[PDB]
């Protein structure tokens, strides 16, 4: 048994969670060979490179990141080859096959969160780098119940003046008398924009700050903490089940001589779905062994494609992130998501997000 | 060769980096440093070192001081005969064999209150330099009818300083006037800002010689109103030359090449040459109280009982672009605006 790797440059939390997970699932009967890389996944040229070099040595599966640039590149070769390839990254829309997807999606949720509060003309900084896919449902949905939105588009912004963009943003807000803004950017946009946000101030009571990038216990509230403004926000990783304690238990005393972080307290939600993907991986290929069941890529499809897409698809077990069972499609099905908000004290749970019923209110 | 005692304290180490800066440049009459560095600043430790330093043999002592350990010090270099140059904390009343180098803030803090024409404020204070500020500003406030709630803060952690904000916003304030430690106003300034107050509408006093040696670019795109003071001049050559050639040392042994020095740097600087000008004189206490030199904090002279006299201190405020030069304070000509 083989099993690659495309991980990402600039990403090293990621792959020390995946070491973790390759030595915490410990497996006499089999063992895989990681056979990892590590490129620039907004290039498609070494992105091609590199698949290509994983399948001319008989990989059974692979397991990267892409973005929003490189997807269709993975989907298009994943589709005529049949290789698995299972992802953390962002669901992508329509019925793409053979792309095992491992991250629930914000969307649905932050439009039960946005009507429990009732609102109306909101403001939403979008950003153009993760893709115009939760912007158009917001728009869509504000065409449905006579919304008014106002759309900044953040990222994209010169470094030398990004301070003062920021900031020319939130005083230009201030002359529109809007008091309400929905940031969704990865940790290192929002951690500058809420930083700019107290530099100018706005933490004073009457504003509510919704993040909508999960997480939300990553980010260094207690800069925005002890102040008047309002905070919410969505959570993947509870950390109070027993699961996640016996995790944490073990995930601060590893060094970073050999594993790198592993001493902090939290841990990314990428990184929760890395080390559940190696143990929705390991046991797919266990179900197959108990069932008792390539040339260039310029060339034929190779020799089990259903055996192992159905198998790997049709698993039913529970991590970090809660109940992982998969769809015809390979989206979460079942996936719950817990709702915080922001006090004087640390972030309190006020709710959850399920499939089966809107929203819950305890 | 002559014979020269060096005392310094902890937290100090920028003191005495300043000090082996004046000796190593000023030398290269030799000077010899006696320095003995102690930890913890009581009476027993600073006595003993004091002891060792005259039993070696020492004609004038470069010496630090808090509001424990100024009383001996004092007492024995009275005593002795034995001149003491000191950059801490002016002493009051009537004192002997001991030069002072800071300028008393009295005069200029009362001036500047007097000039925004305040009747109610909050004054946040620290004992770590005597109680000369707190009297002075309960007798001026007794004298015109004022209204000052001061309140000490020695023994506050960042709930009780945040419970306190709180509650002080709870009433109608919105002009405080700040005298503590650097660290202190560090912290005073870190936690005023998460609560919320760098905004426009308050007008804050910092009330110390180290305006522009703190960092209040938060302020600056606050807005919110700050005046401070300043007795280092900048735009002198003087200054200029000393710092690049502060550049040219190595960084291993002279740290703090690549920042502008702060009151204490400069003052002891000044107190050093003081020395050097007063050894050169006596070469050809009566003596060292007559010198009269230019040194970084302007014009250095002393009247009878060691305290500074004919030194000028500019006044700053914090705009949009920076800090803005809005006038001078002298004892001759008081408050002066531009
Ligand atoms: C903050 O939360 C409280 C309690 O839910 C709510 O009444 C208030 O309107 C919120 N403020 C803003 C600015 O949304």
């Amino acid at each position: 048994i083989q099993i690659g790797g495309l991980f990402p440059r600039g990403a090293d939390q990621e792959y020390s969670a995946f070491r973790v997970g390759m030595v915490q699932f410990s497996t006499s009967e089999f063992r895989l060979t990681p056979h990892i890389d590590n490129l620039e996944v907004a290039n498609s040229f070494a992105v091609t490179n590199a698949f290509c070099s994983q399948f001319s040595r008989g990989v059974y599966a692979i397991f990267g990141f892409y973005d929003k640039k490189s997807v269709n590149t993975i989907t298009s070769f994943c589709g005529t080859l049949h290789v698995s390839f299972i992802t953390p990254s962002f669901p992508t829309d329509g019925t793409h096959p053979f792309v095992i997807q491992m991250r629930p999606d914000l969307k649905g949720a932050l439009l039960s969160l946005i009507e429990y509060y009732q609102w109306d003309k909101f403001a939403y900084l979008y950003d153009s780098d993760r893709g115009l896919s939760t912007l158009q449902a917001v728009l869509d949905s504000a065409a449905e119940k006579k919304w008014q939105v106002t759309a900044i588009n953040v990222g994209n912004i010169n470094n030398d003046k990004k301070d003062e963009t920021y900031r020319s943003l939130f005083q230009d807000l201030e002359l529109k008398k809007e008091r309400r803004v929905i940031l969704d950017c990865e940790r290192d946009k929002v951690n500058d924009i809420v930083d700019q946000v107290i530099t100018i101030g706005k933490h004073v009571k009457g504003y509510h700050y919704i993040i909508a990038n999960l997480g939300f216990t990553d980010g260094d509230l207690l800069k925005i903490q002890f102040g008047g403004a309002n905070v919410s926000g969505f959570q993947i990783v509870d950390y109070d089940d027993s699961l996640v304690s016996k995790f944490i238990e073990r995930w601060s005393t590893l060094e970073e001589k050999e594993y790198p972080g592993a001493h902090t307290t939290t841990i990314k939600y990428t990184s929760a779905l890395t080390y559940d993907a190696v143990q929705v991986m390991t046991e797919a290929f266990r179900n197959l062994r108990k069932q008792r069941i390539a040339g260039d890529c310029l060339a034929v499809p190779w020799g089990q494609g259903v055996e192992i897409e159905r198998a790997l698809k049709q698993v039913q077990v529970e991590g970090l992130s809660g109940n992982i069972k998969f769809d015809q499609n390979g989206k979460r099905i079942n996936y719950t998501i817990n709702i915080m908000e922001l006090k004087t004290n640390g972030p309190r749970k006020i709710g959850y997000w399920s499939e089966v019923d809107k929203m819950v209110v305890t | 060769s002559v014979q020269i005692g060096g005392l310094f304290i902890r937290n100090t180490d920028q003191e005495y980096t300043a000090f082996r800066l004046a000796i190593f440049l000023h030398n290269t009459f030799n000077l010899v440093p006696h320095v003995d560095n102690i930890e913890t600043a009581n009476s027993f430790a600073v006595t003993n070192a004091f002891c060792s330093q005259y039993s070696r043999g020492v004609f004038a002592i470069f010496g630090l001081y808090d509001k424990r350990s100024v009383h001996t010090l004092t007492s024995f270099c009275s005593a002795l005969h034995i001149s003491l140059i000191t950059p801490s904390f002016p002493t009051e009343g009537e004192s002997q064999f001991v030069l002072q180098l800071r300028p008393s803030l009295r005069g200029a803090l009362l001036s500047l209150l007097d000039h925004y024409e305040w009747n109610c404020f909050v004054f946040l204070y620290d004992t770590d330099r005597g109680y000369s500020i707190l009297q002075a500003i309960m007798e001026k406030a007794g004298q015109n009818g004022w209204h000052v709630s001061a309140i000490c803060v020695e023994n506050f952690n960042d709930v009780s300083y945040r419970q306190l904000l709180e509650e002080l916003d709870r009433r109608q304030e919105k002009k405080f006037v700040i005298d503590c430690e650097i660290e202190r106003l560090q912290n005073i300034l870190e936690q005023i800002v998460s609560v919320g107050k760098h905004v426009k509408g308050y007008h804050y006093i910092i009330a110390n010689l180290g305006f522009k040696d703190i960092s209040l670019e938060r302020f600056i795109h606050g807005g919110a109103n700050v005046t401070g003071f300043q007795l280092v001049d900048f735009n002198t050559p003087m200054v200029t030359k000393l710092m690049d050639r502060w550049k040219k040392l190595d960084q291993r042994e002279y740290p703090g090449s690549e920042t502008p020095p702060k009151y204490t740097s400069a003052l002891t600087y000044d107190g050093v040459l003081v020395m050097a000008e007063t050894f050169r004189n006596l070469r050809r206490e009566r003596t060292l109280k007559q010198v009269q030199i230019q040194g970084l904090t302007g014009n250095v002279q002393f009247d009878h009982y060691g305290r500074r006299v004919n030194y000028t201190m500019d006044v700053f405020e914090l705009k949009s672009t920076g800090p803005r030069k809005v006038g001078y304070w002298n004892d001759m000509d008081k408050l002066v605006l531009i």
